[PDB]
DNA sequence: AAAAAAAAAAAAAAAAAAAAAAAAAAA
DNA sequence: TTTTTTTTTTTCTTTTTTTTTTTTTTT
């Protein structure tokens, strides 16, 4: 899933015209979580 | 254009959206009746004709405007015909018991696939669709009239009921020995219209539908109260002891817990007339438990930010080899009680049985106490008029 | 503390209406004596919108990420008195949200 | 025949209340001349709403107000105050129905109704609530608790009810003690959600929320709130936690009620006395500050009606612990 | 003691309607 | 910094748009 709640740390996702809060606490700040990508670095 | 993205609107075509989803609620009762009550599949294609024949008269309306008399009682009305036209022995007693126990879908408008129909305009249509009533004084007996007055019946379908099994069903509900079927069997041969299979009522397109009480099963049950009046007031051989009149009357007043008796109890709840008051004040520890066990499995079919306060109240404070005997083991037990079978005071023992069995059929048939007496007294004159 | 002592030494500011009473017109009018009687600062609590659906506590680690203040509610107990103390009306008001110094006796930490 | 926890049919009674309040408006208004919706609001703009109680108790040892006046009533004059407001009502008495027409003749003759609006609605949802709220009160009086817990758990799920049964499960989990968390936790759940800190002055024909037994926080505390302080006070008593309650009371400064100040005094008074049984030098200075607290809040407590046991048994206890230390 | 032309009886979900308030908006 | 629109409750009330069965009058 996309996002993560701040207060209770439960994964969730949102849609268009959907409320921006968690569904177990109603906290109003969501961290966009990290997915799998291919960033290249030089060691 | 975005203002019409928010709430969808329909004009004159709402009556078809009313009627297309009317076919959807029709189908759910049909597929239920063939599954839990194992009805035949060709019975459906009767109803697929039957629903179409009324609907053709709907598209035969001379005005484009609506004015169309439609109800949820009409839904069970057309399901009554195809059960009697195919001669399945179900009656108007069972349809009350099958909608007032929430076995089949009657009261719900939420099972309509509401993401395409109840979004549009349910404004007053779900006031018809949500079953916000019980049929008070036999509205179904007027609702079989308006469906015969829209679709003809004397030449299309067979207008008869298996009234020898209706008379079988009436005996085993109470505690009578089977000779009382045969005593009644000649009375429905004697005074019923030059012996005939009992017909459905006729096509009455008056808005008051008379005062005549020519309904079919009302003629059957009013006949039953005449015989038990007459077979007990004229038992000249002393074949029926005064202890025997007691032992049946005490056997009816005992309450046993079975799915027939529990299914009787729920229609005492929706009952508008007294004695519905003390019908829920004198139960057992047991009888309310299967009232709640019915509730926690058949009010899960209820009618559908703040969920978080709700899901916390029901979280911490939650709702947490058969002892319930069958339909025969009590009926065998209730028959073995009245084995004492092998004098102006017996009128009081007869007069007390005449009210128990009259309150019984009043409840189980959704019929007023007034209209039972008008039906039975016009019958009472017209059974003495053929003999005296 | 110094806040109830602060409003004790403000005084009572008095305005008059001037109705003559229709009775040497020593009647100046009616003595409106308005004064503040008690000040209290509430800890940070927030209601998510309206209706006091549960007023949770507000910790400051929330208040940094939102990029907004860390307020507590300020409540004046106004006294509205008439005619040198005849008719007094004690109404608490909601006079804004003032900020609150962290780790003090008005912070949740 | 108990009370049903929902609001009812609004078809004829809302019209029946309008015909009743229009006739009481005119036969008042003819009477106040000769004794020298809007008709509903004219009734309630007059007097009051009793918010913190059902009825309005007042003082007897006060002003006199004796009406020995005349006995001021003839059948001649009263039937003249009756006559034209009857004629004023016959002109709108044609729109109400015959059953409504029959009702107004009964109350103008001085008669009272007999059938209540609960017993005549006949809805499928309503008739299943009514048989449950009467089965609830029946088995609670009989102490059929494990059955009555099953009644309450299914009544709160039905989509029409509101929780006008705060005391039913407020008292049920005190008696069950099988699985569920006790009545402190349900009472916590009420004070979070039903604070309602708005000071909404009356102005409104109220019909869905009658009582003072579930309101709060306009000028009067919630009834379920102060039973949460009292139930927490008895709960910490059964150790011999008291810090957790005493911080919880100080977070509201509720500067109007003195019932909460008596609980605030009572939770220091328990702390000052269980800290002497554990005693028998810093453990003696902490006793005195609790007594200096209690002696201040009892003097705060003299702003309204008397929450003094006497005013002496509060302190006759207090000096008995000072004789110890 | 049974066939008829005038209406009323209900009913229930959605849009609205005064009261009050939160409390920025902006020039 | 003055009025302040802009908005939001907030419970109580009306709208909508049909359906079900009346009553007295003759035969
Ligand atoms: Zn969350």
């Amino acid at each position: 899933l996309k996002y993560i709640c701040a207060e209770c740390s439960s994964k969730l996702s949102l849609s268009r015209t959907d409320a921006v809060r968690c569904k177990d606490c109603g906290h109003r700040i969501l961290l966009k979580a990290r997915t799998k990508r291919l960033v290249q670095f030089e060691a | 254009q975005s203002h019409k993205k928010f709430k969808k609107l329909i004009g004159h075509e709402a009556k078809l959206l009313f009627l297309k989803s009317f076919q959807f609620i029709l189908k759910r009762q049909i597929r239920w009746l063939i599954t839990e009550m194992r009805f035949p599949k060709e019975f459906e294609h009767v109803a697929k004709i039957i629903w179409l024949k009324i609907l053709k008269t709907i598209n035969d309306q001379p005005q484009e405007e609506l004015k169309l008399q439609l109800h949820m009682t009409s839904t069970i009305s057309i399901l009554y015909l195809a059960s009697t036209h195919l001669s399945l022995p179900v009656y108007t007693c069972d349809y009350i018991k099958w909608i007032c126990t929430a076995k089949m879908p009657y009261f719900q408008a939420s099972e309509i696939l509401p993401k395409s129909w109840r979004i549009q305009l349910p404004n007053y249509y779900v006031s018809i669709l949500e079953g916000s009533i019980s049929p008070f004084n036999g509205q179904l007996y007027n609702k079989i009239a308006l469906t015969c007055g829209m679709i003809h019946f004397k030449e299309f379908f067979n207008s008869e009921i298996s009234c020898q099994g209706l008379l079988l069903k009436l005996v085993m509900q109470c505690a009578l020995p089977p000779e009382f079927y045969f005593y009644t069997k000649q009375v429905i041969e004697f005074e019923e219209t030059d012996i005939r299979n009992l017909t459905l009522w006729e096509r009455t397109d008056e808005r008051h539908t008379g005062r005549v009480s020519n309904h079919a099963e009302l003629r059957v049950l009013s006949y039953f109260m005449l015989t038990i009046n007459w077979m007990l007031s004229f038992d000249r051989d002393r074949q029926y002891p005064l202890k025997w009149i007691l032992s049946l009357t005490e056997s009816l007043t005992q309450r046993t817990t079975t799915s027939e008796s529990i299914g009787r109890n729920i229609v005492k709840v929706v009952y508008p007339d007294k004695p519905t008051s003390s019908d829920y004040f004198q139960w057992s520890e047991e009888e309310t438990l299967e009232f709640l066990k019915w509730m926690e499995k058949q009010f899960l079919p209820t009618q559908t930010d703040q969920k978080i306060a709700r899901r916390k109240l029901y979280k911490i404070f939650p709702l947490d080899s058969t002892h319930q005997l069958t339909f025969i083991e009590d009926l065998q037990e209730r028959y073995a009680k009245q084995t004492p079978f092998f004098p102006p005071a017996r009128k009081e023992a007869i007069g007390r049985l005449l009210t128990h069995i009259a309150s019984q059929l009043l409840v189980d048939f959704a019929i007023s106490k007034e209209q039972l007496k008008d039906c039975i007294s016009r019958i009472k004159n017209a059974c003495l008029h053929r003999m005296n | 503390g110094l806040l109830n002592l602060g409003v004790k030494d403000i005084g009572e500011k008095v305005i008059f209406d001037g109705k003559p009473l229709n009775s040497n017109s020593g009647y100046l009018g009616n003595k409106l004596s308005v004064s503040v009687e008690q000040v209290s600062i509430a800890k940070p609590m927030s209601n998510d919108g309206v209706s006091s659906a549960v007023e949770r506590k507000v910790y400051p680690s929330e208040s940094r990420q939102r990029l907004t203040s860390y307020r507590g509610k300020l409540l004046l107990k106004l006294k509205w008195s008439v005619n040198n103390g005849e008719e007094n009306l004690f109404e608490v008001r909601d006079c804004g949200g003032l900020p609150v110094m962290l780790q003090s006796n008005r912070c949740h930490l | 025949m108990f009370e049903v926890p929902i609001t009812l049919t609004n078809r004829k009674f809302a019209q029946r209340r309008k015909l009743k309040y229009q006739y009481i408006n005119y036969i008042s208004r003819r009477f106040d001349r000769i004794s020298k919706s809007d008709e509903e609001r004219k009734f309630w703009k007059k007097y009051e709403k009793p918010e913190k109680s059902f009825e309005i108790w007042r003082t007897v040892s006060s002003q006199n107000k004796q009406p020995i006046n005349k006995q001021k009533m003839t059948y001649h004059n009263f039937k003249k105050i009756e006559k034209i407001p009857l004629r004023k009502m016959e002109i709108p008495l044609l729109h109400c129905t015959k059953e409504n027409k029959l009702y107004f003749q009964s109350i103008s003759r001085g008669l009272e109704p007999l059938k209540t609006s609960t017993s005549e609605v006949r809805n499928y949802r309503t008739r299943h609530i009514v048989t449950l709220t009467d089965l609830l009160h029946l088995n609670v009086s009989r102490h059929n608790w494990s059955l009555a817990y099953k009644i309450f758990a299914t009544l709160i799920r039905i989509p029409g009810v509101q929780i006008k049964s705060l005391w039913g499960i407020g008292v049920e989990i005190l008696d069950n003690l099988s699985n569920s968390s006790s009545g402190l936790d349900f009472l916590q759940w009420m004070c979070q959600i039903y604070s309602s800190k708005s000071r909404f002055v009356q102005n409104i024909n109220y019909r869905s929320i009658v009582p003072p037994f579930q309101t709060g926080s306009r000028t009067h505390t919630a009834k379920f709130a102060i039973t949460y302080l009292w139930s927490s006070l008895i709960n910490c008593q059964k150790s011999m936690l008291i810090d957790k309650i005493s911080e919880w009371v100080l977070t509201p400064p509720f500067m109007e009620d003195a019932e909460v100040w008596f609980i605030y005094a009572s939770c220091h008074l328990l702390k000052a006395d269980t800290l002497s049984r554990q005693f028998v030098d810093i453990k003696i200075n902490q006793v005195i500050k609790h007594i200096h607290y209690v002696r201040t809040f009892l003097k705060i407590c003299l702003d309204k009606g008397g929450f003094a046991v006497p005013s002496r048994l509060i302190e006759n206890q207090l000096k008995s612990f000072e004789s110890r230390l």
